Order: structure tokens, then C-alpha cells, then sequence
């Protein structure tokens, strides 16, 4: 009976790989760190070298600024006891300022204020990375793909916290910091809309989201599936196509009459998954600046 | 208004995606054939895509699609029926002449290089630094078939430098001569190495190397194609 | 009808059932038993459904809707127009699901290739039918499964959601969603990594594996591999429907009061339970 290769029946090692040069400046990458054999039976082993400029390291300190922010409010909250903390640690909640002070940074650090001081954190934490994801595909010249497909995140998130905050002209329309908090919000947001899934956003949003995990399903397992012959060599299938492309393409054509190539796969991989945010993120745009119950706008559409 | 407008526009926008997307997907295997290879005269609502062309890594040149498509090899198949959409059998040895699930594709017959130029999949005596981490190492452990005689014995494994990676098991037949064998079609017990797709006497007909330290990616089609068929064509000699 | 590479694995063989007898393609479709099981119950599916049209009196599919029985006839059978022609097409929709999952391995057969697709899918076959058919037949009627309709089963949706509170407090629910954000993540990034290195800048080369490998330690100071990201894929997908399906089959069976609640095992440890301040004392 046959190997199925979701985990290796033997690993191999050898001298830790320090990569490829192109561009890149060398005096910022790390040191080669261990080799996790746990992480080898499935993925690589190597946790090797980061690369680490002046960008990812405004990044690392604003991202752990906003991470401290919330984490000793939450203490201020359980009294500064260690048992309370950690009983009460998905119902502590950092939330914005109240609708009083509006879009103004005057708020007190017990009213607001402590909320933007994270916020700024996060933003600049969020910005920074992503030009970092940029600025690392150059180096090696590379498309920017990543980049792209990032942004459609940053959108969604954009949306929720600071386009949609200043269009209603309050911070109090954004997203609480709090595990049980945010969450409580969502379902909130939802009945102060007359239910979303009336947004005919939100429901293409979940069509994709639906899509994305069927999507890789499918094509994990079809990789998998012709790995026999190497079908994980995709970038040189592209170039030069085997039969593990082949056979991949034909078990598709005849189940539902249609398939990809080795490369536009991954064009389809890139767009569904990209657009449960694009869509996801006009639909919550609009959610209050100009519908204001997605029951009504549905019966006169308009 | 704002919301109707927005999404009348998303859904124009999706049919052009939808579209693009499925031109992208045409630059192999197109235009459909007959049976025969002429032109089919059908071809659906899609046009085929303005070509596009790949510089390939290390002066191999260039790669146009769409590009004229042709099999440059031949084909041992006739119709078995006087209309299309029937099965073609094999008119020899599928295994042979690389049939069906015995397939393969005439790939270029170099080996697939890494980034820096070298050769991807070495031998591990010929590539430093590698060995063996976790798992049973398999070098040494005798090689069995579907029937369940032993053909050979594994005397090396072919590693993916870049993946750090076993791909092949390079294994000694009675002649003295070796094949690889892909790891993925292989059970790496603790006593054996078991093979379930080929019967011992077919491993003779593995298609072998022309350079013991490489493989060409013509080479491991030929191969993988070879193995991989035999779950069809061998199973008069698979037992349990 | 094929593609310039097709022939050569149209060969016969690989069918689980019936021989040769229905071993053929219509156009790009293979057919084989199952294909034929497929139609059948399929066509028989449409029909029943668009006879449970007339029953209703509509012609408009953001109308049409074929509900379960009610709680009255519990896990026995129902008339037609209320309720029974949902139990007959719910045989029909699981007798194609199967049917296309099995044709799917006789394909697999032929092409020589591995079982991993028709494996995926009957992940998705469980989904459902934990939905309308585990869920009910624990819970004691036909009546607890969704409608097939394009609205009335989202209604179902928030309606068995809210019987339990807000339903974010499912905890099986909580790493199921974790599954499906993270699934779209992996997504997104296998899909930019692969094409930034096919379709570099300008007239630079063509990448090569290495820069993939490279861009990711660069950026995140780790890289799992070709073999690696298809593994966590497929993974991530299929562990985001077996949470799902979990999630499902706990709620109204072993547990039915509201979900926010169940969080009580946690802040009423013994150890700090009555502690002052915080939330929660
Ligand atoms: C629909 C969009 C709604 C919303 C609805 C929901 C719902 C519904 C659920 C979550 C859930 C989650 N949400 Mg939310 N959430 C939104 C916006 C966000 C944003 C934000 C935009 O910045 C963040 C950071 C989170 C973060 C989180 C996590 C706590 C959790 C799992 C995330 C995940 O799987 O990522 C993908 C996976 C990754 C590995 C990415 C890497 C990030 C990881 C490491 C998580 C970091 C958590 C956080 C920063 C710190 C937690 C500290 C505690 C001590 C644990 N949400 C908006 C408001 N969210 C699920 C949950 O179980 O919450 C309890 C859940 O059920
Ligand atoms: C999965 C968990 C919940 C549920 C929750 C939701 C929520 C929440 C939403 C949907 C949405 C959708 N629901 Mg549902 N839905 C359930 C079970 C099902 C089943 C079923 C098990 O058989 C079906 C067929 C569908 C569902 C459908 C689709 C019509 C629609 C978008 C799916 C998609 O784009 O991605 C999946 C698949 C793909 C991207 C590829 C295939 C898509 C095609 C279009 C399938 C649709 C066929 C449909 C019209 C029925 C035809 C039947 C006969 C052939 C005539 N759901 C259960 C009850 N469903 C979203 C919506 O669009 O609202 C109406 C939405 O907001
Ligand atoms: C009771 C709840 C309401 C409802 C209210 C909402 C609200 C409110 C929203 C959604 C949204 C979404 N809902 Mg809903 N939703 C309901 C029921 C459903 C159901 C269902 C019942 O079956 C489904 C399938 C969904 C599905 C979905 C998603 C498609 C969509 C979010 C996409 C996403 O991936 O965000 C995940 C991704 C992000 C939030 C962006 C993350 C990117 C950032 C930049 C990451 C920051 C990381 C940070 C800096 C560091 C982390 C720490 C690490 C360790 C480094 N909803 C009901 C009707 N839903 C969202 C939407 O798209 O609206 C249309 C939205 O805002
Ligand atoms: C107001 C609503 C409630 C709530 C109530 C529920 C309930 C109740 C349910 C979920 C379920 C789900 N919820 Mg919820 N949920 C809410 C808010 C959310 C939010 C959010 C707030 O952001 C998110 C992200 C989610 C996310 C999720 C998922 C984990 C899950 C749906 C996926 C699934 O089961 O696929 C599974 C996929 C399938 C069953 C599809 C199988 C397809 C079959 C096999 C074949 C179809 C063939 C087709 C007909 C052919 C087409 C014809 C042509 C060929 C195209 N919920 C709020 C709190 N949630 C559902 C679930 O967990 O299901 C078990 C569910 O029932
Ligand atoms: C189309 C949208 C989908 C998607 C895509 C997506 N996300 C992306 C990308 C893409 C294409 C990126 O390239 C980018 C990425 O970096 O990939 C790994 C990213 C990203 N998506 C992330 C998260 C994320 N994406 C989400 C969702 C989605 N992303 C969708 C599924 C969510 C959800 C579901 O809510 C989350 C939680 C990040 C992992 C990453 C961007 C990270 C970032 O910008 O933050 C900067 C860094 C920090 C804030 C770190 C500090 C906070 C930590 C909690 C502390 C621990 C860190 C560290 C270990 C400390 C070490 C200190 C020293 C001792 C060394
Ligand atoms: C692990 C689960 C994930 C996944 C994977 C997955 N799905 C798959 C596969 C895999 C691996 C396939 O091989 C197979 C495929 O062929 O994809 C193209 C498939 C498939 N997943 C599909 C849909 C689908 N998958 C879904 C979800 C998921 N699939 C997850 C993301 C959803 C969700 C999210 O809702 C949907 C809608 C199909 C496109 C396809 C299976 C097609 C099929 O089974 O053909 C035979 C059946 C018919 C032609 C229909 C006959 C009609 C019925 C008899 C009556 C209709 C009754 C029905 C209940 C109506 C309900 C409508 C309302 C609820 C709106
Ligand atoms: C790298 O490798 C890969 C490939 O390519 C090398 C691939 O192509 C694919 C496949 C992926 C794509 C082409 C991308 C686009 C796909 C999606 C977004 C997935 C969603 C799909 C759909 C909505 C299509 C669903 C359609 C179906 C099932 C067909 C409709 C059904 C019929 C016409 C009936 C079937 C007929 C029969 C059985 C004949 C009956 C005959 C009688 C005589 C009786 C993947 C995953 C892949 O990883
Ligand atoms: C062939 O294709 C493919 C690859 O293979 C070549 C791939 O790699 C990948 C990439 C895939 C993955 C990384 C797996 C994705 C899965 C997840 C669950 C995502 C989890 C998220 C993260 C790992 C990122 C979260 C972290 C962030 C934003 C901050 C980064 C910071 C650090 C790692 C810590 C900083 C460390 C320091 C300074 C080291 C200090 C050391 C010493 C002093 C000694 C993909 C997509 C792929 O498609
Ligand atoms: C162990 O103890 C220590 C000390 C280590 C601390 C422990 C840390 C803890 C417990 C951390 C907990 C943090 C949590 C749980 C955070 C949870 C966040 C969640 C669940 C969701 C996040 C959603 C937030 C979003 C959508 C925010 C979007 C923000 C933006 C779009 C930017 C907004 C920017 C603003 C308002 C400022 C604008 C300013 C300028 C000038 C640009
Ligand atoms: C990558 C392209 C995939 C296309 C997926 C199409 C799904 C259509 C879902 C229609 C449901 C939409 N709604 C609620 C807005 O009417
Ligand atoms: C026929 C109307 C066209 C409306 C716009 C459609 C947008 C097409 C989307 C694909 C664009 C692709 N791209 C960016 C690679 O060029
Ligand atoms: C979300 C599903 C999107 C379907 C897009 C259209 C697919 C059918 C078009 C393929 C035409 C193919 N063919 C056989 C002529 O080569
Ligand atoms: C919901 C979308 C369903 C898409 C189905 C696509 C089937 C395409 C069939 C094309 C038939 C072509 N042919 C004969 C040239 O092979
Ligand atoms: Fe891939």
C-alpha cells in the first residue's frame, strides 16, 4: 500500500543555506539559527537566516509598542494580580474613545487615548512591513505580487479602523482591542446594520473565503497527487512541462470539463483569496456611510 | 445609488477577471485536436492568448506560450471504435512505449539547475555535507516488489540540494547495473523498502541514466512515467 | 475535443465498476459508472425540485425553498408537500455527492495519479452531511437540518446561530474560523510567491526556487518548501470543515443553553473564583 507524503519517512541534512545574493545587502542578514527536526518532517527544517534592515526593526518595536499598550492596560484592569489576569483575559478590553470627543486626539488615557497611542503603533507597524515586503522582492527582482495581495489585507483592516472611523466622523465606529471584545463588536456591527447578510458584499466575501479553502483543497491535494512525478517543482513545470503537469490538468478536464495550466492555477490561487478582503472591505465601507440597514436597501435596491 | 452602482460595477469587473483568467490558462494544450491531431473545429468562447515569453535562469534560452504544440515522440495507440470519445489501446507494451499511466513527456534532457547554477539533485555520496537526519536511513536495505521477491538492494539516495530533500533511491539490480526509483512510490519500512507499483522482474525495464552522477528532467519523466504506470499494468503480478 | 497532449492517456482501464461497459468520454467529461450514477441522481434532484416549485407556487429561485418536516414527524418519514420531497432529494444531492467522489477516483486510476482529491472532497461530503443528517438524527427530527433555499438557508443559519446566544462563543467555532482566515492567508502568499518569481521585473530572468526560498527567511526568517506549502494547504482547508463539522455536532446535543456561558468552567476555577476585581468578581 501506497505512501501518501504528507509527512517524510526520512530527512536529510546538510550545510544550512544562506540563500541567494542578487542585491540583497548581506550585512543585514542573520546568523543561521537550528534545525527544528520536528518542523522537517513536514515542511524545511532550517530556520535560517532573516534578513533584518532598518525597516523591519521600526517595524519589531512599534508592533511590540502597540502589543505592550494593550497587554498593561489589561493589567490595570485585573487589579495587577496575576490570578485575576489570567482568569479574565478573553473579557479585558482596551476600547475606543467615546463618541464625545469624536475624531480629536483629547481624549484621557482612561477614556480613549491609551487606544490611539496603539493604534499609531499598529499603523506604522502594519506600513512599514508591507513596504518591507516590497523592498525584499526588489532585491531579489521579483515581481510584487506579495505586495499586492497584502494590500488587499491592509484594505479590510484599513477599513474597520480608519476609513470608515473618519467618514461617520467618530473612532468610537472601531474596533475594541479584547479577545471577547472584538468579538462582540462583530456581532453587534451585524444587528446595528439590520443584519449583514442582507450586504451583498459581505455574502461574494464568503463565496471567496468558501472558494479559497475548496480552491487549495483542491490543489494541494492535486500536487500532492502527481508528486509521484515531481509536481512540486512548479516554477520549472512552468518552463518546461512534465507529465506530472499533464495528468494534473487531464484529471480536471475530465471531471468538470475544464483546467489550468501549472502557472494560471496560481493566478486563480491569488485572485480568490485576494477578494474575500477586496469585497469584504467595500461592503463594511459602506455599512453606515450610505446604507444604513442592509434589510431596507434590499427591498428597494437603492 | 453609492451601493448599487459599486456592485453592478463588481460584477462586470468579475466577468472580466473570469475571462482573463481563462485565457491565461490556455497557453498549453491549445488549440484543442481530433483525435487525430487536425484542429478540432470547435474551440469554445475563448481566444487563445497574445504570447508571452519566459528568459529562462542560466542562458537556456527561452520559452514562448502559446507555442506549436507537438509530441516529439511517437504514439503506440489505435481507436477502438469508429467515433470519438472512445478509449485508444495500446498497440505493444504500455510500459514500454510509455502509454496511458505509463506516460511521459519529453522534457529537455539536461538536468533542472539551482539558483546559483549547480545541479539540483546529486547522488549523496557527491554532495557534502549530506546526511541522513531523522527517520530510518534506507542505504543498505534490500528493495521488494509487488510480488513479493526482492529485485534489488538501495545503495545510495538522490538528494534535492536546494529542498534538502530525498527524491530517489538509487538502487542495485542482480546485473550490478543501478535505477532510481522516486521516494514518493516507495514504503521505507524498518527491515525493507517495499514497492508496490512493479513486480520484481519489471525493474530490469526502469529506464537507466546516462551519467551516473545526474538526472535529466527527460530522465526522471521516463522514470517516474516507467514506476508509476506499473500500478495499472503490473497488478497480474501484485499480491495481498 | 482534446487537448494537443490528450491521447496518449485516453488508454482503457481503471474503472471500479462495470468493465468497459461505460468506459468513454462525452467531449472533455469522462463518464464511467458513477458518471452515469451522477446523472441519474442528479436529473431526479432537479426534478423533484423544480416539482416542489409548483407546490409552492413560484418560478423564481430567490424564492424557492424546500424545507425539512417539522419536529412533529421527528426521524420519520413526511408528505410530499411538507417535508418529504426535502427527504427524498437530500437521498438524491448525497447519492451524487458519493457518486461524483468515486467517479473522481476512477479517474485517478487511469491517469496513475494519487487519491488525495476524491480523500479532499469527502471532507466537504461530511460537512454536509453531519448538517442534514448527523445533526437531526442526534437531535430526534429531520426538522434541525437547513432548507435548500438561496435565502431561507442563510436564515437558517442566523436563526440556529442566535438560539445559542451570539454563536462566536462556540469554541469549536473559534478554530474553525482560525482554519479558514488562515487557509486564505496561505493562499494568498503560495499564489504571489509563485508568480513574482515566473513573472519577475523587466527583462530579468525567470527566478528560480532559491529566490522563493530566499524572499520568505528574509522576510519571516523561515521557509516550509514546494512540498511543504501543498502540505499546509491542503491542511489548513481540510482542518478549517473538520472544526466546522465539530462545531456543529455539539451544539444542540451535548450542548443546548448559550455558548457565552459554557466560558464558566474557566473564571470559576476554584484557584482564583473569588478573587476581587477584574471583569468578572
Ligand atoms: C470578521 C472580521 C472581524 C473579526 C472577527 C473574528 C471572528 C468571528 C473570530 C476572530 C478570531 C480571531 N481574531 Mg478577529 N476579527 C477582526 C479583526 C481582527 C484583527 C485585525 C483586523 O487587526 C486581528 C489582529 C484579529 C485577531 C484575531 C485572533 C485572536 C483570532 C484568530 C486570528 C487568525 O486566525 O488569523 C490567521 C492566523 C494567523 C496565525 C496569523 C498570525 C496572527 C496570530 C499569531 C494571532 C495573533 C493574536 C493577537 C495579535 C494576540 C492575542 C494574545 C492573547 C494572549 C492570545 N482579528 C474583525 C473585527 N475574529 C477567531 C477567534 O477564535 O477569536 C477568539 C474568531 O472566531
Ligand atoms: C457552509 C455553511 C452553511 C452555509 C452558509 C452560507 C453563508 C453564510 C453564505 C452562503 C453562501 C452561499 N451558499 Mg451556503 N451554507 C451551507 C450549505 C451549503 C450548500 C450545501 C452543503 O449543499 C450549498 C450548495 C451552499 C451554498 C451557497 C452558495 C449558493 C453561496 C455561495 C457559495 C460559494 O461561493 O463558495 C463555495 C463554492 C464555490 C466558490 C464554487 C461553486 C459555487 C457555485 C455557484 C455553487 C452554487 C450552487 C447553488 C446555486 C445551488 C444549485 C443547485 C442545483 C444545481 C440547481 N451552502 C450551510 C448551511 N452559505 C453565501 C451567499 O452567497 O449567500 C446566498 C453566504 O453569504
Ligand atoms: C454576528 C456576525 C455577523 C457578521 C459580521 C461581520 C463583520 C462585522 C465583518 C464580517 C466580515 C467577514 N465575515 Mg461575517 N458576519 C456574520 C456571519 C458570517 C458567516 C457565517 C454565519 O457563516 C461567515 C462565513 C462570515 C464570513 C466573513 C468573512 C468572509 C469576512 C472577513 C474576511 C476576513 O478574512 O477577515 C480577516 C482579515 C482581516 C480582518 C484583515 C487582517 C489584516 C491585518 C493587516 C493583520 C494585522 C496583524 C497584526 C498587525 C499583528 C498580529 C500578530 C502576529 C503575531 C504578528 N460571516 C454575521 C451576519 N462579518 C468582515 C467583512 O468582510 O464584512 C463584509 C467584517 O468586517
Ligand atoms: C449569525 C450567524 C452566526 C453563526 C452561525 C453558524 C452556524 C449555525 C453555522 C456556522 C458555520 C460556520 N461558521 Mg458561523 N456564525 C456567525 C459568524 C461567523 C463568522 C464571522 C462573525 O465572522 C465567521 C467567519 C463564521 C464562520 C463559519 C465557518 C467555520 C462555518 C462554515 C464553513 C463550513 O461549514 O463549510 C462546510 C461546507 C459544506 C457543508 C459544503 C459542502 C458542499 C457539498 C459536499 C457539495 C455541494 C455540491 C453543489 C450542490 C453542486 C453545485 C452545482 C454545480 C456543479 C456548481 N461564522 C454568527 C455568530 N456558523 C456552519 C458550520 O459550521 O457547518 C457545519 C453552520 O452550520
Ligand atoms: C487577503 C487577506 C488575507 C491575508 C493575506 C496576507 N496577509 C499577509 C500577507 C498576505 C498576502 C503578507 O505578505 C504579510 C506577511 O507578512 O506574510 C507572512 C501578511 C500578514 N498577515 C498577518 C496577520 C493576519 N492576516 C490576516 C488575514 C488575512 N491575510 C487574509 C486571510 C489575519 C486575520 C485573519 O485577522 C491576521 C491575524 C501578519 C502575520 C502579516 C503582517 C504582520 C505585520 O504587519 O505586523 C508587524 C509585526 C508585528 C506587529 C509583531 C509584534 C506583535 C507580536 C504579537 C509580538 C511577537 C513578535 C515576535 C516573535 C517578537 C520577537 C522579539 C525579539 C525577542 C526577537
Ligand atoms: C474540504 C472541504 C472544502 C472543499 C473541497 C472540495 N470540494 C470539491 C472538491 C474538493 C477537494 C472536489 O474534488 C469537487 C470538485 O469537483 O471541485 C470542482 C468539489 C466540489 N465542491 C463543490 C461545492 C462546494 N464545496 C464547498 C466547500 C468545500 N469544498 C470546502 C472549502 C461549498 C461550500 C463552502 O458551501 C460548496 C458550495 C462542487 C463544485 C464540487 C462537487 C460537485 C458535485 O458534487 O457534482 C455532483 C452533484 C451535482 C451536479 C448537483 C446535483 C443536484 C442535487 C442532487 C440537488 C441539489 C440539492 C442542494 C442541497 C441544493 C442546496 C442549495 C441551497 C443551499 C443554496
Ligand atoms: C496545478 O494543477 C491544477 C490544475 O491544472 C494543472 C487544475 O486544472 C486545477 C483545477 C482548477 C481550475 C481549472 C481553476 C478554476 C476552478 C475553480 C474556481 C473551482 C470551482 C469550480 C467550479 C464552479 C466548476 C464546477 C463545475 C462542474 C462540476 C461541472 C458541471 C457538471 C456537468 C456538466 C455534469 C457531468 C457530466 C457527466 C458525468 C456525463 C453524463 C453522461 C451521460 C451519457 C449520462 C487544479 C486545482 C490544480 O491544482
Ligand atoms: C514554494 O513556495 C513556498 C515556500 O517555500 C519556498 C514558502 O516558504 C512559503 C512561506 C510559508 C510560510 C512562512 C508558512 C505560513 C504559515 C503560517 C501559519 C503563517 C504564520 C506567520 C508567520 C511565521 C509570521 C509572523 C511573524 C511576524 C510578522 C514577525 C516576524 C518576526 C520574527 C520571525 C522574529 C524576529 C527574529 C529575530 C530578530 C531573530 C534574533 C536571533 C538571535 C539573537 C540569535 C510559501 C507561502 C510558499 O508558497
Ligand atoms: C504578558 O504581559 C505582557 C506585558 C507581555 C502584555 C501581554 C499582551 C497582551 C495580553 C496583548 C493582547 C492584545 C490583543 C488581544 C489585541 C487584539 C486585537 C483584536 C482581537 C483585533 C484587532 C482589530 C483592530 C483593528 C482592525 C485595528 C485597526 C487600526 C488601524 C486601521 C489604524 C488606526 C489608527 C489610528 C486611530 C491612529 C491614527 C494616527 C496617525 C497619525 C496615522
Ligand atoms: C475566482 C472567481 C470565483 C467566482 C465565484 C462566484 C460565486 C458567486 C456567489 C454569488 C452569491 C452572491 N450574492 C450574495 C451577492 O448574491
Ligand atoms: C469587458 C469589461 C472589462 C471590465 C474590467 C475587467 C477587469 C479585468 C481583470 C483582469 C486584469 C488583469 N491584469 C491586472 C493582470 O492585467
Ligand atoms: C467559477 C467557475 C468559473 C467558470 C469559468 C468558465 C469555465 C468554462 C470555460 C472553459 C472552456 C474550455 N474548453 C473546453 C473550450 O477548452
Ligand atoms: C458553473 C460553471 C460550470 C462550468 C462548466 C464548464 C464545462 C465546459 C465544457 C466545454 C465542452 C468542450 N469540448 C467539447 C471542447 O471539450
Ligand atoms: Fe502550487
Amino acid at each position: 500500500a501506497e505512501y501518501q507524503n504528507i509527512f517524510s519517512q526520512v530527512q536529510v541534512r546538510g550545510p544550512a543555506d544562506l540563500g541567494m545574493t542578487e542585491d540583497v545587502n548581506l550585512a543585514n542578514r542573520s546568523g543561521v539559527g537550528p534545525f527544528s527536526t520536528l518542523l522537517g518532517w513536514f515542511g524545511n527544517a532550517q530556520l535560517g537566516p532573516i534578513y533584518l534592515g532598518s525597516l523591519g526593526v521600526l517595524s519589531l518595536f512599534s508592533g511590540l509598542m502597540w502589543f505592550f499598550t494593550i497587554g498593561i492596560w489589561f493589567w490595570y484592569q485585573a487589579g495587577w494580580n496575576p490570578a485575576v489576569f489570567l482568569r479574565d483575559l478573553f473579557f479585558f478590553s482596551l476600547e475606543p474613545p467615546a463618541p464625545e470627543y469624536g475624531l480629536s486626539f483629547a481624549a484621557p488615557l482612561k477614556e480613549g487615548g491609551l487606544w490611539l497611542i496603539a493604534s499609531f503603533f499598529m499603523f506604522v507597524a502594519v506600513w512599514s512591513w508591507w513596504g518591507r515586503t516590497y523592498l525584499r522582492a526588489q532585491a531579489l527582482g521579483m515581481g510584487k505580487h506579495t505586495a499586492w495581495a497584502f494590500l488587499s489585507a491592509i484594505w479590510l483592516w484599513m477599513v474597520l479602523g480608519f476609513i470608515r472611523p473618519i467618514l461617520m466622523g467618530s473612532w468610537s465606529e472601531a474596533v475594541p482591542y479584547g479577545i471577547f471584545s472584538h468579538l462582540d463588536w462583530t456581532n453587534n456591527f451585524s444587528l446595528v446594520h439590520g443584519n449583514l447578510f442582507y450586504n451583498p458584499f459581505h455574502g461574494l466575501s464568503i463565496a471567496f473565503l468558501y472558494g479559497s479553502a475548496l480552491l487549495f483543497a483542491m490543489h494541494g491535494a492535486t500536487i500532492l497527487a502527481v508528486s509521484r512525478f515531481g509536481g512540486e517543482r512548479e516554477l520549472e513545470q512552468i518552463a518546461d512541462r512534465g507529465t506530472a503537469a499533464e495528468r494534473a490538468a487531464l484529471f480536471w478536464r475530465w471531471t468538470m470539463g475544464f483546467n489550468a495550466t501549472m502557472e494560471g492555477i496560481h493566478r486563480w490561487a491569488i485572485w480568490m483569496a485576494v477578494l474575500v478582503t477586496l469585497t469584504g472591505g467595500i461592503g463594511i465601507l459602506l455599512s453606515g456611510t450610505v446604507v444604513d440597514n442592509w434589510y431596507v436597501w434590499g427591498q428597494n435596491h437603492g | 445609488d453609492l451601493a448599487s452602482l459599486a456592485i453592478y460595477s463588481f460584477w462586470i469587473f468579475l466577468a472580466g477577471l473570469i475571462y482573463y483568467l481563462q485565457t491565461e490558462n490556455m497557453r498549453e494544450g491549445y488549440p484543442l485536436e481530433n483525435e487525430d491531431g487536425t484542429p478540432a473545429a470547435n474551440q469554445g468562447p475563448f481566444p487563445l492568448p497574445k504570447p508571452k515569453t519566459f528568459i529562462l535562469p542560466h542562458g537556456r534560452g527561452t520559452l514562448t506560450v502559446p507555442g506549436p504544440e507537438s509530441e516529439d515522440r511517437p504514439i503506440a495507440l489505435a481507436r477502438t471504435a469508429v467515433s470519438e470519445g472512445f478509449p485508444h489501446a495500446p498497440t505493444g507494451d504500455p510500459m514500454k512505449d510509455g502509454v496511458g499511466p505509463a506516460s511521459w513527456v519529453a522534457r529537455r534532457d539536461l538536468p533542472e539547475l539551482d539558483g546559483h547554477g549547480h545541479n539540483k539533485i546529486k547522488p549523496m555520496k557527491a554532495a557534502a555535507g549530506f546526511h541522513v537526519s531523522a527517520g530510518k536511513n534506507p542505504i543498505g536495505l534490500p528493495v521488494r516488489g509487488c510480488d513479493l521477491e526482492i529485485a534489488g538492494k538501495v545503495v545510495d539516495i538522490w538528494v534535492d540540494i536546494p529542498e534538502q530533500m530525498a527524491r530517489f533511491l538509487e538502487v542495485e539490480l542482480k546485473d550490478g547495473s543501478t535505477r532510481l526509483l522516486p521516494m514518493q512510490m516507495v514504503k521505507v519500512q524498518s527491515n525493507r523498502v517495499h514497492v508496490n507499483a512493479l513486480s520484481s522482474d519489471l525493474f530490469a525495464g526502469i529506464p537507466t541514466i546516462k551519467s551516473p552522477t545526474e538526472v535529466t528532467l527527460l530522465e526522471e519523466d521516463k522514470i517516474c512515467g516507467y514506476v508509476a504506470g506499473g500500478l495499472m499494468y503490473a497488478a497480474p503480478k501484485r499480491k495481498s | 475535443a482534446l487537448l494537443s497532449f490528450e491521447r496518449k492517456y485516453r488508454v482503457p482501464g481503471g474503472t471500479l465498476v462495470g468493465g468497459n461497459l461505460f468506459d468513454f468520454w462525452v467531449g472533455p467529461f469522462y463518464v464511467g459508472f458513477f458518471g452515469v450514477a451522477t446523472f441519474f441522481f442528479a436529473a431526479l434532484g432537479i426534478i423533484l425540485i423544480a416539482w416542489s416549485a409548483v407546490l409552492q407556487g413560484t418560478w423564481n429561485p430567490q424564492l424557492i425553498s424546500v424545507y425539512p418536516p417539522a419536529l412533529e414527524y421527528g426521524l420519520g418519514g413526511a408528505p410530499l408537500a411538507k417535508g418529504g420531497l426535502w427527504q427524498i432529494i437530500t437521498i438524491c444531492a448525497t447519492g451524487a455527492f458519493v457518486s461524483w467522489a468515486l467517479r473522481e477516483v476512477e479517474i485517478c486510476r487511469k491517469l496513475g495519479i494519487g487519491y488525495h482529491i476524491p480523500f479532499a472532497f469527502a471532507f466537504a461530503i461530511l460537512a454536509y452531511l453531519t448538517l442534514v443528517l448527523f445533526r437531526p438524527v442526534m437531535m430526534g427530527a429531520w426538522g434541525y437540518a437547513f432548507p435548500y433555499g438561496i435565502w431561507t438557508h442563510l436564515d437558517w443559519v442566523s436563526n440556529t446561530g442566535y438560539t445559542y446566544g451570539n454563536f462566536h462563543y462556540n469554541p469549536a467555532h473559534m478554530i474553525a474560523i482560525s482554519f479558514f482566515f488562515t487557509n486564505a492567508l496561505a493562499l494568498a502568499l503560495h499564489g504571489a510567491l509563485v508568480l513574482s518569481a515566473a513573472n519577475p521585473e523587466k527583462g530579468k530572468e525567470m527566478r528560480t526556487y532559491d529566490h522563493e526560498d530566499t524572499f520568505f527567511r528574509d522576510l519571516v526568517g523561515y521557509s516550509i518548501g514546494t512540498l511543504g506549502i501543498h502540505r499546509l494547504g491542503l491542511l489548513l482547508s481540510l482542518s478549517a470543515v473538520f472544526f466546522s463539522a465539530l462545531c456543529m455536532i455539539i451544539t444542540g446535543t451535548i450542548w443546548f443553553d448559550q455558548w457565552v456561558d459554557w466560558w464558566q468552567w474557566w473564571v470559576k476555577l476554584p484557584w482564583w473564583a473569588n478573587i476581587p476585581g477584574g471583569i468578572n468578581g
